[PDB]
RNA sequence: ACGGGGAAUCAGGGUUCGAUUCCGGAGAGGGAGCCUGAGAAACGGCUACCACAUCCAAGGAAGGCAGCAGGCGCGCAAAUUACCCACUCCCGACCCGGGGAGGUAGUGACGAAAAAUAACAAUACAGGACUCUUUCGAGGCCCUGUAAUUGGAAUGAGUCCACUUUAAAUCCUUUAACGAGGAUCCAUUGGAGGGCAAGUCUGGUGCCAGCAGCCGCGGUAAUUCCAGCUCCAAUAGCGUAUAUUAAAGUUGCUGCAGUUAAAAAGCUCGUAGUUGGAUCUUGGGAGCGGCCGU
């Protein structure tokens, strides 16, 4: 505190109330700009219909194809690149199918060697991608 | 890019059948030898603190 | 073997009832049912086994003890006055009606169609 | 608007660092040396002291010979004397923190089968208590986490429906009537 | 953004949260007007207009679940069209009356508390405080063992007559007879380079498929992939994703920073705001405490 005075609570609080917006985490959680631009819109998960598949190339020194999925959601009608999490599980996903899509961890950020792909697939039409990969449930059709 | 060789290495691991198992002791029954083996079964020998699975 | 000491005895005269917290001791057997206990204050406090309403045997962790309760009334002329109608069907001389709430709460209210006295052209 | 409780708390601390070798060393010694069921059983033993500590740290820091200090400071010196750890005449509000983790299992019924010399080993202070073959004053106890006070230690004895107390022989001696008295008639 | 009582986290300060059972207010699709009554601007009253919508014999009627179930739509997201006047206490003329209020059972891994899946005796086989002998080996009061040894013992899963329990019972419980040697009464969920507890094991892949929060790993020796094994962590739980708190002394009141890492207005003037020099009753008078405290 640059000012310490005994009657300076209406400058300590008002200055803190101003400089807290320069905190990039605070301003993100308290504006109506970040909250709306989130493809999910303040959701932990979202169902979406697969309308094409994209073999996204790995970002830097690792040369590999990160076989991802273009997904349009139900609640928004906005489009999302969705990473198919476990090994070669794109052959459990077919075009015009409802997939449950989550974030990955870094909270609306591109994680690892997938450039600009912010989301992952969890389920494919009320059978989990784990049970499909582990071999515990059959494809629901 | 190439959505053709998807799950290429999954299929071509020769399916070695899972060797059958006597179930591990559960609850407290796990934690009896786990007391004995760590502390009091062995004598502190010469050298570094070795690993449990350290198969050198 | 039901060694009963009638503990915490108190006479209420504005309900005319002799009440007590019977501390029960009966170790080894199952729970003491309501078939035998009214016959003990027929041989302890020497009143009728007919006007007394004995209940509330509360087991502790082990099951070799309860702590009981009963209320002596003056007569069978007082056996259905300071006693609600739930406990009076529990010794034979009273029975509740059978007509369920999905009839009764509807039977009085199905009659709500046509006006006045003679509403009984709907339900019997 | 229902007459339901909803009043429930946790019993064990959520350990801040997950893979301290020191935690996997020190708090695994609290299994075989004292016979416990899993790591959750080890973790609540501190939390009971964490309850004791949190106020006891502050029940010294009150005003000198203040009746709010001298009652509540002595309200815990009516408490922590009674469980039977600190001395009868040499009780003291300052020695309350001078008190470690197993001081509970020095007094608590989870160990008390082994303590007096009425067990076989350390693990034997679970399996008899798992089958409620003991009591505390004509009152059977199946839960080994009973807080035995100073007073009722000699009253730690056996049930009457117990083949390892003052009772009747049980089921497999009656199921040996299929093997032993099945071949004998 | 219903507010508060509160909640989560918490050295100390703080920070987020409170639609949710208690209290106060507000609303009954949207507004608006009113009758009645002590008390509604009431919608389990009415009258309209605006939207929605079931009859119609096509003239004309009837309607409000943000009461309880149950649909439909919505979504990541949330149960059965169970069971009553018994606590309460209120209403009624009033001890006799009546109340999906209050209130009991289902679906319930939202969660929280307890809690099984071997503790004991001795043959397997190794140790050491120990006697002996250089090591040997025997000897063994005090235990540490655990290996596809023998086992005995039990309370409690599953299946259960009944009652204490109940506005009817069911469930622990109180408890009978019946019900455990891979005690099939069978534990999975994740990682196994580093952070970070735990394999430089073997095949297969060969910058492919993938793993990986971050750092990174794979270029035909992969401790990271895809698998087998053994191990490690937690354990009836655990992995994951999002908001949020601590860590964050990376919002700094306590407690940051501004020569060069981000940063001092180019520079003074200046009004509120903020902060503002020293200075105004001093010592002894009067008893005791074990010169001087009170």
């Amino acid at each position: 505190g640059k000012c310490r005075g005994l009657r300076t609570a209406r400058k300590l609080r008002s200055h803190r109330r101003d400089q807290k917006w320069h905190d990039k985490q605070y301003k993100k959680a308290h504006l109506g700009t970040a909250l709306k631009a989130n493809p999910f819109g303040g959701a932990s998960h979202a169902k979406g219909i697969v309308l094409e598949k994209v073999g996204v190339e790995a970002k830097q020194p690792n040369s590999a194809i990160r076989k991802c999925v273009r997904v349009q959601l139900i609640k928004n009608g906005k489009k999302i690149t969705a990473f198919v999490p476990n090994d070669g599980c794109l052959n459990f996903i077919e075009e015009n199918d409802e997939v449950l899509v989550a974030g990955f961890g870094r909270k609306g950020h591109a994680v690892g060697d997938i450039p600009g792909v912010r989301f992952k697939v969890v389920k494919v039409a009320n059978v989990s991608l784990l049970a499909l990969y582990k071999g515990k449930k059959e494809r629901p059709r | 890019g190439s959505l053709a060789r998807v799950g290429k290495v999954r299929g071509q691991t020769l399916k070695v059948a899972k060797q059958e198992k006597k179930k591990k002791r559960t609850g407290r029954a796990k934690r009896r030898m786990q007391y004995n083996r760590r502390f009091v079964n062995v004598v502190p020998t010469f050298g570094k603190k070795k690993g449990p699975n350290a198969n050198s | 073997t039901v060694t009963i000491r009638t503990r915490k005895f108190m006479t209420n005269r504005l309900l005319q009832r002799k009440q007590m917290v019977i501390d029960v001791l009966h170790p080894g057997k199952a729970t003491v049912p309501k078939t035998e206990i009214r016959e003990k204050l027929a041989k302890m406090y020497k009143t009728t086994p007919d006007v007394i309403f004995v209940f509330g045997f509360r087991t502790h962790f082990g099951g070799g003890k309860t702590t009981g309760f009963g209320m002596i009334y003056d007569s069978l002329d007082y056996a259905k006055k300071n006693e609600p109608k739930h406990r009076l069907a529990r010794h034979g001389l009273y029975e509740k009606k059978k007509t369920s709430r999905k009839q009764r709460k509807e039977r009085k209210n199905r009659m709500k169609k046509v006006r006045g006295t003679a509403k009984a052209n709907v339900g019997a | 608007p229902v007459a339901r409780s909803w009043v429930c708390r946790k019993t064990y601390v959520t350990p801040r660092r997950p893979f301290e070798k020191s935690r996997l060393d020190q708090e695994l010694k609290l299994i075989g040396e004292y016979g416990l069921r899993n790591k959750r059983e080890v973790w609540r033993v501190k939390f009971t002291l964490a309850k004791i500590r949190k106020a006891a740290r502050e029940l010294l820091t009150l005003d000198e010979k203040d009746p709010r200090r001298l009652f509540e400071g002595n309200a815990l010196l009516r408490r922590l004397v009674r469980i039977g750890v600190l001395d009868e005449g040499k009780m003291k509000l300052d020695y309350i923190l001078g008190l470690k983790i197993e001081d509970f299992l020095e007094r608590r019924l989870q160990t008390q089968v082994f303590k007096l010399g009425l067990a076989k080993s350390i693990h034997h202070a679970r399996v008899l208590i798992r089958q409620r073959h003991i009591r505390v004053r004509k009152q059977v106890v199946n839960i080994p986490s009973f807080i035995v006070r100073l007073d009722s230690q000699k009253h730690i004895d056996f049930s009457l429906r117990s083949p390892y107390g003052g009772g009747r022989p049980g089921r497999v001696k009656r199921k040996n009537a299929k093997k032993g008295q099945g071949g004998a008639g």
